[PDB]
C-alpha cells in the first residue's frame, strides 16, 4: 500500500527547489566536502574503532602465542 | 559492456573439445561387392560408399 | 567554438530522443573499436611475451 | 613433523595484476614436463590442441602428439590398436590404476600436475621452493631411504627424489639448463596448465578497470544531477500568528 | 488515467519501483536489498549456463567442471562469477542483516522473519553448491556437515542416512545435492517477493528510526539511479575478485578430486560459515555444539523480543552503538578462529567469543537499551 | 655434477647464506647440532633451527635471485 | 535381483559363484578374478559391440534386459519369433 496523497497531514511548510539543469552536481565538493567527512569520522570513531582494535590486538597476540608454542627448550 | 557479457554467454554454447573433424578415413574398395551400400562413421556423421 | 559546442550537440542530436538514441548507437559502434584496439595496445606494451614470438616458428609452414 | 616453513615471494613475470605469462618460458617448461615429470606425473586435463594458441604452431603441436602412441577405439573385431597421435588427445599417460604409481614409486603417488599450482598453498612458489630447495637431513631424524628430504614439505618425509639437475633439454635458441632455470620454466608452464585463462582474464580485467574508471564517475554524476533537486532544497516553516 | 497506474501487470511494477513513496534519507546500507536482488539473478543466470555442461555424476563431476574452464567458450568467467557471486551474496546478506539490526528495521516482524527464512535458504543453498565440484573440500565439507544431524537423539542416525542415500557421502548424495541446488533459488525468489510484499505495507525505515511520512520521495528518479550506481559498485567488487583473484576466497584443495580415504588436516567451511563453525566446536559436546550452532542463527528471530529501547534506531544511541560494533568485531574473531585449528590460543578465545556473542545479543544489548532510556528520563 | 655448469642458485646462495641474519641462525644450528651429537638417549632434534636459517636465507634468495636468470 | 523373485539368498549366491568377474585393482594396479557376489550384474558376452559383429557376422544379438518392452508386441513377438521358425519360399535366396 502507501500511495502519495494518503501518507500523513502536513501544514505550513514551504519547499523551494531548483531544477537539476540549473545547478551543479558537485558544488563545494572538495571545499565543504572533505571537512564533512572528517567531522563524520570524529563523531563516530569512539564508537566504531575501539571494538575493532580489541580484535586487532587479540588477533596478533593469538597468532604469536600459537606459533611460539610449537617450539621448546629443556625437558 | 552489455554486448561483451551477452556475447560471451552466447558464445558459451558453441565450441569445446568439439573441433575434432580428423577422420579422413581410408576405405578398402574390395570389401564392398556390386550393388551394396556400405556405411561408415565419418566426422561423427554417416558416410556412404 | 565552446559555448555553442554542447549547444549544437543538443540542437542537432539530443533534442529528439530519436537522434539521441541513433547517436549513442552510432557512438557505441566506433567507441567499441577505439576502446578495444586502444586497450589491447596498452595490454600489448606492458607485456611482449605472447605472439610477438610467432614471427619465428611459423612462416615455415 | 607438525612444524613447517612457508615459501618466499619470487618475482614471477606473471605476478603483477596486469601481467601476462612468458610464453617462451611455458615452452621450455612443457619440455621439462614432457621428458622428466611425465614418466610419473599425469596431466589428465591438458591436450595438444591447448598448446596451439599458447606456445607452438599447428604443425609443431601435431608433431609432438605424433611422438607417442594412444590406444584408439575398437574396429570390426573389437580390438584396441595403436595410433600416431592427433591434437585431439590429452596427456593421460603414466600408468592406469593409481595403485600402479604406488607399486612403482612405493605407496606414493606423484599427484597429477594439471591442477598443482592452484592446489598447493603458495602457487608456483611452493613448487619452485620445493624443486629448487632440496637439502640434507639434520640431527636425529632418520628417514626410510625412499623418503628423501625437503624442508618445504608437510612433515618433511617426502616420497619424491630431486629430479631438477638431471640436465636434459632442447632450449632451441640457447638457454642454459641450470637447476634454477629449469625450475622457473617448469613452474611458469604449470601456472599455465592450472590456469590457461590467466592472460585473457587480465586483459579483460584491464578493460574492466578502464571501463569502470569511465563509468563510475559518469553514473555518479548522473545520480547527483538527479538528486540536485533535493540537495539544495530549502525549507521554511510559516505557522499562523 | 495513465497506463502505468491502471494495467494489472504494470500496477505491480509502479507500486514497487516507480511511485513507491520512499524516505528521502535512506543511505547506502539500504542498497543491499537491490544488490541481493542482483546477486540472486546473477547466481541464477551463471548457474544455468554452468548446468548446460556440468555433470552430476562422481565419475565426471570434477572433469565437467574442468571441461568448463578450458574447453567451454568463456566457461571460466561464468564459473568464477558463480563462485565469487556466492561470496558477494554473503557479503551483501551480512550487510543487510546488520543494517536491520543497527537501525531497528526488525520491528517489521513478518518482513524480518521472512528475511531469516531467506538467510537459512541461501545458506542451505550455498552449502549444497560447494559440494558439486566434488573436490576434497566438497566431500569432507559435505561429510562434516551432514553428520552433525546425528546428534539429534533417537532420530539422528536414520536422518543422516536418509539425506545421504547411503552410509556415506556417495553417488546418491551428489546428484541429490544438484537437484536441491537447482530448485532452491527459485523458491528463494518466491520468498523474496513475499519479503517485498510485507515490506510494502509500511515502506522503508530510515537512519533516524523516526517516521518519514512527512518527507517521502518517489522511488522514480532517486532510488532507481542510486540502485544503479550501487549495482555498478557490486559489479566492480565481483569483477575485481574474478578477473584478478578468483581463488583468493577459495580453498586450494577443492582442486584435488574427492578421496573418501584422504582426510585433509585442514577441514573448514567456506568463509561465510566460519563464525558458526567457531561457535560449534567451542563446545565440548556433540548435541550442544549443534544446538548452539543452530541457535547462533535462529537468534535473529529472538531479536525483536529483546528490543528494549524507546527509540528505534541506533543513530541517537551511543552506548548501543559500542555494543553493536563489538558484535561485528566479535564476528570477525569468530570467523578468524573458525578458519584456525582447534589447538592452543584458539580454543579458549574462540570459546569466550562464543559466550560473548550470546552475552551481547541476549543480555548486554537489551540492558544497554534500558540504561539509555533511563539516561533520557524515559 | 663433477665440474662444468654454473648454478646461479649456488652463486647467489653463497652471498645470501653468509649474511647477518643467517650467520646467527646457523650459529644456533651448529650449537644445537653439536648438542645432539654429544649424547645418546636424547630427542631435541634440531629440526627448527634449520628452517629458521632457511627462511632468512631464502627470503634474501628470492629478492636477489631471478634478476640474473634468463 | 533374483532373490525376492525366484530363488533364495543361498541359491542366488551360488549361481553368481559359477562365473568369474574381473574385480578392482590392488597394490600393483592389477585386474584379477573373483568367484562372484550377488552385487554384480550379468554383463558378460564380450566387450566392444564390434566383437558381436566379428563373431555372429556384422550383427548384434540385441541386449536382452529391455527386449520385451522394446519390440512391438511384447513377449508375443519374441515367442512367435523363437517358436515360429520356418523355411524360405520361392525365389528368395539368403546369405547362409
Ligand atoms: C621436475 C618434474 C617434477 C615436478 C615438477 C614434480 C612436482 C611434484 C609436486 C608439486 C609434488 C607434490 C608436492 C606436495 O604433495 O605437496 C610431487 C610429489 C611426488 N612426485 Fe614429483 N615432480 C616431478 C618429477 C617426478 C619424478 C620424475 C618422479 C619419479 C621419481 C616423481 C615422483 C613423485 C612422488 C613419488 C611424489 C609424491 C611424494 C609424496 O607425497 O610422498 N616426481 N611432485
Ligand atoms: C534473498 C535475500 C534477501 C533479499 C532479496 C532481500 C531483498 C530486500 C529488499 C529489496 C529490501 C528493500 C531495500 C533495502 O532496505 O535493502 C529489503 C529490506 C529489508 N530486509 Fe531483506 N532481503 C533479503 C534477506 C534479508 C534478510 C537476511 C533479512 C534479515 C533477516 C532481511 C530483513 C529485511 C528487513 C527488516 C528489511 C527492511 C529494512 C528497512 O527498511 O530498513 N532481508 N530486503
Ligand atoms: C538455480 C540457479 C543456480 C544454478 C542452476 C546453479 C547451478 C550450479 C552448478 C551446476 C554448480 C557446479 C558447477 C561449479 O561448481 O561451478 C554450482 C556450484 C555452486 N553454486 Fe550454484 N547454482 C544456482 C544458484 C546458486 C545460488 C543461489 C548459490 C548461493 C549463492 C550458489 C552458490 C554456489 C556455490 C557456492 C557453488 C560451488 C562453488 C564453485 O563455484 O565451484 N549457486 N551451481
Ligand atoms: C565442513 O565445513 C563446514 C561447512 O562447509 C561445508 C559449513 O557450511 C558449516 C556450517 C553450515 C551450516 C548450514 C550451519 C547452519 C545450521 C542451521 C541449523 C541453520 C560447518 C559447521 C563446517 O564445518
Ligand atoms: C524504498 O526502499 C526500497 C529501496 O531503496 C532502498 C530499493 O532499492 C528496493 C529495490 C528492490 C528491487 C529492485 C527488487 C529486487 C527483488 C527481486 C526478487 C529481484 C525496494 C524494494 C525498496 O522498498
Amino acid at each position: 500500500g502507501r500511495q502519495f496523497g494518503h501518507l500523513t497531514r502536513v501544514r505550513h511548510v514551504i519547499t523551494y527547489s531548483l531544477s537539476p539543469f540549473e545547478q551543479r552536481a558537485f558544488p563545494h565538493y572538495f571545499s565543504k566536502g572533505i571537512p564533512n567527512v572528517l567531522r563524520r569520522t570524529r563523531a563516530c570513531i569512539l564508537r566504531v574503532a575501539p571494538p575493532f582494535v580489541a580484535f586487532y590486538l587479540v588477533y596478533t597476540w593469538g597468532t604469536q602465542e600459537f606459533e611460539k608454542s610449537k617450539r621448546k627448550n629443556p625437558a | 559492456a552489455a554486448k561483451n557479457v551477452v556475447s560471451q554467454f552466447v558464445s558459451s554454447m558453441s565450441a569445446s573439445a568439439d573441433v575434432l573433424a580428423m577422420s579422413k578415413i581410408e576405405i578398402k574398395l574390395s570389401d564392398i561387392p556390386e550393388g551394396k551400400n556400405m556405411a561408415f562413421k565419418w566426422r561423427g556423421k554417416p558416410l556412404f560408399v | 567554438v565552446a559555448p555553442t559546442l554542447t549547444a549544437r550537440l543538443y540542437s542537432l542530436l539530443f533534442r529528439r530522443t530519436s537522434t539521441f538514441a541513433l547517436t549513442i548507437v552510432v557512438g557505441a559502434l566506433f567507441f567499441e573499436r577505439a576502446f578495444d584496439q586502444g586497450a589491447d595496445a596498452i595490454y600489448e606494451h606492458i607485456n611482449e611475451g605472447k605472439l610477438w614470438k610467432h614471427i619465428k616458428h611459423k612462416y615455415e609452414n | 613433523s607438525d612444524l613447517e616453513l612457508h615459501p618466499p615471494s619470487y618475482p614471477w613475470s606473471h605476478r603483477g595484476l596486469l601481467s601476462s605469462l612468458d610464453h617462451t618460458s611455458i615452452r621450455r617448461g612443457f619440455q621439462v614436463y614432457k621428458q622428466v615429470c611425465s614418466s610419473c606425473h599425469s596431466m589428465d586435463y591438458v591436450a595438444y590442441r591447448h598448446l596451439v594458441g599458447v606456445c607452438y604452431t599447428e604443425d609443431e603441436a601435431k608433431a609432438l602428439a605424433e611422438e607417442v602412441e594412444v590406444q584408439d577405439g575398437p574396429n570390426e573385431d573389437g580390438e584396441m590398436f595403436m595410433r600416431p597421435g592427433k591434437l585431439s588427445d590429452y596427456f593421460p599417460k603414466p600408468y592406469p590404476n593409481p595403485e600402479a604409481a604406488r607399486a612403482a614409486n612405493n605407496g606414493a603417488l606423484p599427484p597429477d600436475l594439471s591442477y598443482i599450482v592452484r592446489a598447493r598453498h603458495g602457487g608456483e612458489d611452493y613448487v619452485f621452493s620445493l624443486l629448487t630447495g632440496y637439502c640434507e637431513p639434520p640431527t636425529g631424524v632418520s628417514l626410510r631411504e625412499g623418503l628423501y628430504f625437503n624442508p618445504y614439505f608437510p612433515g618433511q618425509a617426502i616420497g619424491m627424489a630431486p629430479p631438477i639437475y638431471n640436465e636434459v633439454l632442447e632450449f632451441d635458441d640457447g638457454t642454459p639448463a641450470t637447476m634454477s632455470q629449469v625450475a622457473k620454466d617448469v613452474c611458469t608452464f604449470l601456472r599455465w596448465a592450472a590456469e590457461p585463462e590467466h592472460d585473457h582474464r587480465k586483459r579483460m580485467g584491464l578493460k574492466m578497470l578502464l571501463m569502470m574508471g569511465l563509468l563510475l564517475p559518469l553514473v555518479y554524476a548522473m545520480k547527483r544531477h538527479k538528486w540536485s533537486v533535493l540537495k539544495s532544497r530549502k525549507l521554511a516553516y510559516r505557522p499562523p500568528k | 488515467t495513465n497506463i502505468r497506474k491502471s494495467h494489472p501487470l504494470m500496477k505491480i511494477v509502479n507500486n514497487a519501483f516507480i511511485d513507491l513513496p520512499a524516505p528521502s534519507n535512506i543511505s547506502s546500507w539500504w542498497n543491499f536489498g537491490s544488490l541481493l536482488g542482483i546477486c540472486l539473478i546473477l547466481q541464477i543466470l551463471t548457474g544455468l549456463f554452468l548446468a548446460m555442461h556440468y555433470t552430476s555424476d562422481t565419475t565426471t563431476a570434477f572433469s565437467s567442471v574442468t571441461h568448463i574452464c578450458r574447453d567451454v567458450n568463456y566457461g571460466w568467467i561464468i564459473r568464477y562469477m558463480h563462485a565469487n557471486g556466492a561470496s558477494m551474496f554473503f557479503i551483501c546478506l551480512y550487510m543487510h542483516v546488520g543494517r536491520g539490526l543497527y537501525y531497528g528495521s526488525y520491528t517489521f516482524l513478518e518482513t524480518w522473519n521472512i528475511g531469516v527464512i531467506l538467510l537459512l535458504t541461501v545458506m542451505a543453498t550455498a552449502f549444497m553448491g560447494y559440494v558439486l565440484p566434488w573436490g576434497q573440500m566438497s566431500f569432507w565439507g559435505a561429510t562434516v556437515i551432514t553428520n552433525l544431524l546425528s546428534a539429534i537423539p533417537y532420530i539422528g542416525t536414520n536422518l543422516v542416512e536418509w539425506i545421504w542415500g547411503g552410509f556415506s557421502v556417495d553417488k546418491a548424495t551428489l546428484t541429490r545435492f544438484f537437484a536441491f541446488h537447482f530448485i532452491l533459488p527459485f523458491i528463494i525468489m518466491a520468498i523474496a517477493m513475499v519479503h517485498l510484499l510485507f515490506l510494502h505495507e509500511t515502506g522503508s525505515n530510515n537512519p533516524t528510526g523516526i517516521s518519514s511520512d512527512v518527507d517521502k520521495i518517489p522511488f522514480h528518479p532517486y532510488y532507481t539511479i542510486k540502485d544503479i550506481l550501487g549495482a555498478l559498485l557490486l559489479i566492480l567488487a565481483l569483477m575485481l575478485l574474478v578477473l584478478f583473484a578468483p581463488d583468493l576466497l577459495g580453498d586450494p584443495d577443492n582442486y584435488t578430486p574427492a578421496n573418501p580415504l584422504n582426510t585433509p588436516p585442514h577441514i573448514k567451511p567456506e568463509w561465510y560459515f566460519l563464525f558458526a563453525y567457531a561457535i560449534l566446536r567451542s563446545i565440548p559436546n556433540k548435541l550442544g555444539g549443534v544446538l548452539a550452532l543452530a541457535f547462533s542463527i535462529l537468534i535473529l528471530a529472538l531479536i525483536p523480543l529483546l528490543h528494549t529501547s524507546k527509540q528505534r534506531s541506533m543513530m541517537f544511541r551511543p552506548l548501543s552503538q559500542c555494543l553493536f560494533w563489538a558484535l561485528v568485531a566479535d564476528l570477525l574473531t569468530l570467523t578468524w578462529i573458525g578458519g584456525q585449528p582447534v589447538e592452543h590460543p584458539y580454543i579458549t578465545i574462540g570459546q569466550l567469543a562464543s559466550v560473548l556473542y550470546f552475552l551481547l545479543i541476549l543480555v548486554l544489548m537489551p540492558t544497554a537499551g534500558t540504561i539509555e532510556n533511563k539516561l533520557l528520563k524515559w | 655434477e663433477e665440474e662444468e655448469l654454473v648454478d646461479p642458485l649456488t652463486t647467489v646462495r653463497e652471498q645470501c647464506e653468509q649474511l647477518e641474519k643467517c650467520v646467527k641462525a646457523r650459529e644456533r644450528l651448529e650449537l644445537c647440532d653439536e648438542r645432539v651429537s654429544s649424547r645418546s638417549q636424547t630427542e631435541e632434534d634440531c629440526t627448527e633451527e634449520l628452517l629458521d636459517f632457511l627462511h632468512a636465507r631464502d627470503h634474501c634468495v628470492a629478492h636477489k635471485l631471478f634478476n640474473s636468470l634468463k
